[PDB]
RNA sequence: CGACUCUUAGCGGUGGAUCACUCGGCUCGUGCGUCGAUGAAGAACGCAGCUAGCUGCGAGAAUUAAUGUGAAUUGCAGGACACAUUGAUCAUCGACACUUCGAACGCACUUGCGGCCCCGGGUUCCUCCCGGGGCUACGCCUGUCUGAGCGUCGCU
RNA sequence: CCCCGCGGACGCUACGCCGCGACGAGUAGGAGGGCCGCUGCGGUGAGCCUUGAAGCCUAGGGCGCGGGCCCGGGUGGAGCCGCCGCAGGUGCAGAUCUUGGUGGUAGUAGCAAAUAUUCAAACGAGAACUUUGAAGGCCGAAGUGGAGAAGGGUUCCAUGU
RNA sequence: CGACCUGGGUAUAGGGGCGAAAGACUAAUCGAACCAUCUAGUAGCUGGUUCCCUCCGAAGUUUCCCUCAGGAUAGCUGGC
RNA sequence: CGGCGACGUCGGCUACCCACCCGACCCGUCUUGAAACACGGACCAAGGAGUCUAACACGUGCGCGAGUCGGGGGCUCGCACGAAAGCCGCCGUGGCGCAAUGAAGGUGAAGGCCGGCGCGCUCGCCGGCCGAGGUGGGAUCCCGAGGCCUCUCCAGUCCGCCGAGGGCGCACCACCGGCCCGUCUCGCCCGCCGCGCCGGGGAGGUGGAGCACGAGCGCACGUGUUAGGACCCGAAAGAUGG
RNA sequence: CGCGACCUCAGAUCAGACGUGGCGACCCGCUGAAUUUAAGCAUAUUAGUCAGCGGAGGAGAAGAAACUAACCAGGAUUCCCUCAGUAACGGCGAGUGAACAGGGAAGAGCCCAGCGCCGAAUCCCCGCCCCGCGGCGGGGCGCGGGACAUGUGGCGUACGGAAGACCCGCUCCCCGGCGCCGCUCGUGGGGGGCCCAAGUCCUUCUGAUCGAGGCCCAGCCCGUGGACGGUGUGAGGCCGGUAGCGGCCCCCGGCGCGCCGGGCCCGGGUCUUCCCGGAGUCGGGUUGCUUGGGAAUGCAGCCCAAAGCGGGUGGUAAACUCCAUCUAAGGCUAAAUACCGGCACGAGACCGAUAGUCAACAAGUACCGUAAGGGAAAGUUGAAAAGAACUUUGAAGAGAGAGUUCAAGAGGGCGUGAAACCGUUAAGAGGUAAACGGGUGGGGUCCGCGCAGUCCGCCCGGAGGAUUCAACCCGGCGGCGGG
């Protein structure tokens, strides 16, 4: 807010022998503005309290490791059917959920060409999920700019622009990421991570080189590498029906023993 | 959508600049579509409403194929006049009723030496956009 | 009031800091402009360095950091002298010149002529007048081997 | 039985909460970064066919010219406007114009009064009257003209 | 080696489900939970809506310990909500609180300083108050008279309402 | 008939004026006018401080303090 | 097992009105004590008060870990989003941590066992190993005599459970030793380009926010304290210029 | 006893110029408190801050060492990070508090006086002629004026410079112009103007629709355009726009070539001989302020008052000694940096008419005060005025009919229309003021598809229908296992 709201006045309180609440008044006389209360949060027309600064600390920093390891478990998720349909991404025809098409598209020129390539790959469900959402938002942010509110669609992560942008970009939902610099903004919409992502060739074979293997570290982060898990097997049914952990374990208590009555 | 730093999308400016442009850009506002006929004969869609051109009410009310003769561009309310289109008040006269003019459809225009000059004017440069994504 | 164990802090805010506050809003377009500017400067400057003059090497002063050698900002006038570069052609031909540093030894003194030397065989020369060139390089050495250098003239390397 | 009073509901009042709207603000950022004796900022008074305010303008006064545009302005009226022996309106704005105060400048002001030079009229050149126009502030620089000094000298 | 039967309830959102035992006051104060509530942002609901959104009203039906919530009816006429996160100018009975509105008081106090009005007529829808006439009175020339200065600024004068 | 009453014009301005003196008067303000700002001045003092349920649950005592309507300190409390 | 059931009755009621019995003083607030003859409150609507910044402390979550952190800068079509995100590594400068102690000059954290020798003189030259000592507790873990079985036995084949005792002992606690810096007391040796008013070393006390095989750094959240208008409202005053 | 020259002054409505005043967010020079904190308060703090005064510009100021350092040395200024809440100051209390080095943004250097040399080489003004007008210049002329030896210009400035010799290299600058430029350069440079895709398709909802279904072909059509706004709903295709290294028209500007014209004048190395600096200033004392600067950091007043192998600094006063480092008392200078005023824009996890600016509106308005100054309230009919013709009562306000509209249960302060409060109607009640908790009862309004009361699995019996069952064959697909 102006830090002058409020407090351009010249009031002052009335003193305590007149029969009114000690808050400071507006001097002088003639207009309704004169003898009211001023300055106070509670006063109409004062002071809003502790008025709001442009100093609040808008932005916060994240550690560089903490951001590449977003980035590698919203990559990891991305190629589960389970968390992607999570999303509500209507991948049920995808042929392949690690979805990669040739370089042929980055090359593209054409929203016609664009479209066609997503109905081919069968991922146009997903386009037309967008289609159906597109309804105004609710509340204050019509007046503010934000009037239509939509689905995400898929991300095309491409490795080099070559028209793949232009051919795309009048399709609602799709966002197109370069492969070199990924955004955990758009690969984890609203902080949940499986959104359905259709990978060019390039982008895919360049992953390897841009987050590293376990056996080797990352060739274009000259520091990064993968982060390692803490729990290999994740299989807990599995582990807990191995013969090993069964030959453990005492017999089950199954019986329910309910209280008696006494007689 | 619109990458241009310097127009505004913000929704209170557009509604600005359009209530209270100058009435030499409100001419512009106020375009009607050609009838398929004239969209075919000359290569144009779109035209800036005239005083004297006859046009088709395409919505509303007054629906229908009535060719009617435009007596009246009221550009400060937005609004054009047309020949048929009007209703008896309380009294007994009859009032014009104003209909904003991208409900119509015009059939024939008023032509002269300008309306050609404009009309040649937006068929070359469609022309031209044609040729270029050819 | 003081409760329990603590520190015995001394906040500098009695002299209404709240007036003078130095935001950053701006940051972000403030490289923009100078990125802008540094762009527009090496265009104007269309095949000289990017970055500027050709720094010479200089220790650093205190006993904290004489182990650590970094670019000065020119070539002391003894240094100019027995490389053999006049004082007043050397800025014209991107050689920055510090007349009031001196050399106390002859070991700094004779690495930075040979910095000058390697530098005045890097350069490419264009003549004054394309037409004619009369001492400067020959057309061989500048139709396509001259290209905007990047970054600092030959980085000083520890 | 009514009246009165209380409670509840229907309807009607009084009142303007709520909600929805928003040509307004606030905040951040960018690019420019430009007043004035060639008279600024500000103020006053005027200006429209019907007009009080706001807005615009200056006795050429809700505007002239020019350029772009291309048939309106509009609340009513009136009247143009072959739109080619050029054009309504709007925009732009480089031509022209721009009352009185105001640093405000002949002197002075809660009033008013000069002086000088030209021009015209009553005169029918001589200087009185009327009107018109141009000047008439302070400080200061360069130069100019006219000067002052029992200041320092020279010739006589 | 089950097989004339080829068959056999539910469960286990593991942050779930089940069992047993004891316990239950509370100011100042602390802590936890909140599928309590308000506003806005990122996701999501192939969400809702002119065959009717928000809001409001309701002797309507209910749910919850509660904060509150859902549904029916009416009015209204254009937007709104659920879930996962995020962020607050986020919840009122008080502050001789601020602004606005409204009561009782109450058809009450009151419309009592300077003697005083009455008759007839006219106009007019309408007359205690206007106008005219007739009376009776007052100011009583240091005036309730006739003119000015300051101040006001059109109040002056006609006509009309 | 006087140290008389009074119009207008002037002069004196805030820690200043003016006072036949009452701390009087100085625009309904005077033992220091009014206006704006410093200023949201400070307050150990008064008033208020907005949803629900569940669980735990006090102190008015010790020592020091220009301390006695306040704090620090130990104690008592809750949470992890 | 019985009765009863459509234009009159059946069930319901939180909710509407009324009646009766019992109980029941008006809330907020300060206070030892309020219904108070204590203060505020006529009524209704809307507004209305622990906030943000900075700095600490502890707890909690996350990443990396003897490190950690790019926050300032730069590079990346300059720009819908994007003022975002990404990247730098001879951008880690630097901050904090990794070393303390003394006013400072300065100095600055490894011992244990077995051997031959001067004299195994409270000890100096080395050897060999090992690599932060020991005592008492100490979760967990290891060994374990002896038992627990079948239709039965003379005789071992494979492993599962209970198990007196014994062992290695995490973290942590108590204690005893040891090491580093300051300062005392006592005392005898050693070094050499500077033979010195030089330098080093020992033993026994004592002072340190120390060592004794690291735990920190960055980010987020909560609570507490503080400086700021600082939970909100409130002086009598003071100052500057009109 | 006049006339001249100079010096020092004066006047003029003399010829030609310049200053004043405004704004003042940022900047420079001064002046400068108190509230406050210290739980009192006087030093201190607030704070070199508010208020006061003066002066500028698009930036300002600063700025090329009388510097930092003590190193193996760096090298103008300004800004950021860090140094650092540190050194230091402080009733050593509360509190205050820099710099160097390091890393970056930017980067740029110079000019006089003096000492000297050169026939004052120099400059201003007024006339005349010519080329052009644009920020009035060039060229030429004037036995045309003036300035100026009480010192103009060229060389030259501490980084040394100058003059002679000797040797080497002839090397090539600036400005105004004609024609054309490549045209400028993140993809024309800028400003202005005019244009450029695709549904108003079929059936329906509605007052109106931008709503809802559909549009066989791989899917209505365009999409480098699905930002936004308008339009009687909610629109990529109705309209303006949006996208595009899209098009067309006009104007302006800064980089080259061929040529024109004008000025335009020697550079380096070695040797020799010469020449070298800013004074009521530094510095000292004292006083007052200021600073982190502490036996005194800076500033100023007064007094004293310099030197030249000198002077300044070397963060503890002083003497002696060595060393280091710079060269004061003259001047200019871009960039990086600042910007709550102005012009023009863009945006927002902001506010949504008691909020957000005081001001969404004829708001610094109305109004108040003598004045300085103080300072509001106040948004919404409807898609369209279609703003209620006409009849009737009344003097009118106001009514009853009628009419418009989807709606006036939208009627010019007119979207919705809460509560308090009031009128009327309906029901109930009433002598312990009302109101309340618990428990019932009566009445009432509604609800229940209430009114012969669930349902469905197997079996038995009855009478009926049937892509008719098991087992086999063919094919397809799965699940599990296989040295
Ligand atoms: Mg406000
Ligand atoms: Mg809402
Ligand atoms: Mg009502
Ligand atoms: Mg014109
Ligand atoms: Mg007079
Ligand atoms: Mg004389
Ligand atoms: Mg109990
Ligand atoms: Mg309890
Ligand atoms: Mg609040
Ligand atoms: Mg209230
Ligand atoms: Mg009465
Ligand atoms: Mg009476
Ligand atoms: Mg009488
Ligand atoms: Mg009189
Ligand atoms: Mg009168
Ligand atoms: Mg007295
Ligand atoms: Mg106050
Ligand atoms: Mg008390
Ligand atoms: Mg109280
Ligand atoms: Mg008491
Ligand atoms: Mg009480
Ligand atoms: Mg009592
Ligand atoms: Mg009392
Ligand atoms: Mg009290
Ligand atoms: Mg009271
Ligand atoms: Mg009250
Ligand atoms: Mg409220
Ligand atoms: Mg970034
Ligand atoms: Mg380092
Ligand atoms: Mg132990
Ligand atoms: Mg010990
Ligand atoms: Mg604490
Ligand atoms: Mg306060
Ligand atoms: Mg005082
Ligand atoms: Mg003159
Ligand atoms: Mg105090
Ligand atoms: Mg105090
Ligand atoms: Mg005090
Ligand atoms: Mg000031
Ligand atoms: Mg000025
Ligand atoms: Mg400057
Ligand atoms: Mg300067
Ligand atoms: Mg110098
Ligand atoms: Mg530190
Ligand atoms: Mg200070
Ligand atoms: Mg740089
Ligand atoms: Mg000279
Ligand atoms: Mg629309
Ligand atoms: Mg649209
Ligand atoms: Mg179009
Ligand atoms: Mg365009
Ligand atoms: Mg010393
Ligand atoms: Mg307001
Ligand atoms: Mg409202
Ligand atoms: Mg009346
Ligand atoms: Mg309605
Ligand atoms: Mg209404
Ligand atoms: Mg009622």
């Amino acid at each position: 807010v102006s830090e002058l709201a409020g407090h351009q006045t010249s009031a002052e309180s009335w003193g305590t022998g007149r029969a009114v609440a000690r808050i400071p008044r507006v001097r002088g006389g003639g207009t309704h503005r004169s003898g009211q209360g001023a300055f106070g949060n509670m006063c109409r027309g004062g002071r809003m309290f502790a008025p709001t600064k442009t100093w609040r600390r808008w932005h916060r920093r994240v550690n560089t490791t903490q951001k590449r390891y977003a980035i590698c478990s919203a990559l990891a998720a991305s190629a589960l059917p389970a968390l992607v349909m999570s999303k509500g991404h209507r991948i049920e025809e995808v042929p392949e959920l690690p979805l990669v098409v040739e370089d042929k598209v980055e090359g593209y020129k054409k929203t016609k060409e664009a479209v066609l390539l997503l109905k081919k790959l069968k991922a146009w469900n997903d386009i037309k999920k967008v289609y159906a959402s597109q309804r105004m938002r609710a509340g204050k942010g019509k007046m503010r700019n934000r009037r239509r509110i939509q689905r995400r669609g898929p991300c095309i992560i491409y490795n080099e622009d070559n028209g793949i942008i232009k051919a795309f970009r009048n399709i609602p939902g799709i966002t197109l990421l370069n492969v070199s610099k990924l955004n955990i903004l758009k690969l984890a919409p609203g902080g949940h991570v499986g959104r359905f992502c259709i990978w060019t060739e390039s982008a895919f074979r360049k992953l390897d080189e841009l987050y590293g293997t376990w056996r080797k570290a990352a060739s274009l982060k000259s520091n990064y590498n993968l982060p390692m898990h803490k729990m290999i097997n994740t299989d807990l049914s599995r582990i807990l029906k191995s013969p090993e952990i069964q030959r453990a374990l005492r017999a089950p208590r199954k019986k329910i023993h309910r209280r008696v009555l006494k007689k | 959508m619109k990458f241009n730093p310097f127009v505004t999308s913000d929704r209170s400016k557009n509604r600005k600049r359009h209530f209270n442009a100058p009435s030499h850009i409100r001419r512009k506002i106020m375009s009607s579509p050609l009838s398929k006929e004239l969209r075919q004969k000359y290569n144009v869609r779109s035209m800036p409403i005239r005083k004297d051109d006859e046009v088709q009410v395409v919505r509303g009310h007054y629906k229908g194929q009535q060719i009617g003769k435009v007596v009246q561009v009221y550009r400060k309310k937005y609004v054009i006049y047309i020949e048929r289109v009007q209703r008896e008040k309380a009294n007994g006269t009859t009032v014009h009723v104003g209909i904003h003019p991208s409900k119509v459809v015009i059939t024939r225009l008023k032509l002269d030496k300008d309306r050609k000059k404009i009309l040649e004017r937006k068929a070359k440069s469609r022309q031209v956009g044609k040729e270029k994504g050819k | 009031a003081p409760s329990r164990n603590g520190m015995v802090l001394k906040p500098h805010f009695h002299k209404d800091w709240q007036r003078r506050v130095a935001t950053w809003f701006n940051q972000p377009a403030r490289k923009i402009r100078r990125r802008k500017a540094r762009q527009a400067k090496a265009r104007r400057i269309a095949p000289r360095p990017a970055s500027g003059p050709i720094r010479p090497i200089v220790r650093c002063p205190t006993v904290r950091y004489h182990t650590k050698v970094r670019a000065g900002r020119g070539f002391s006038l003894e240094e100019l002298r027995v490389a053999g570069i006049h004082k007043k052609v050397a800025r014209t031909i991107g050689i920055s010149v510090d007349p009031r540093r001196r050399n106390k030894s002859t070991e700094s003194l004779q690495a930075n002529v040979q910095r000058l030397k390697e530098y005045r065989s890097k350069l490419i020369l264009f003549p004054r007048k394309p037409s004619a060139p009369k001492k400067g390089d020959s057309s061989a050495e500048e139709l396509k081997l001259a290209t905007q250098l990047t970054g600092p003239v030959m980085p000083v390397r520890n």
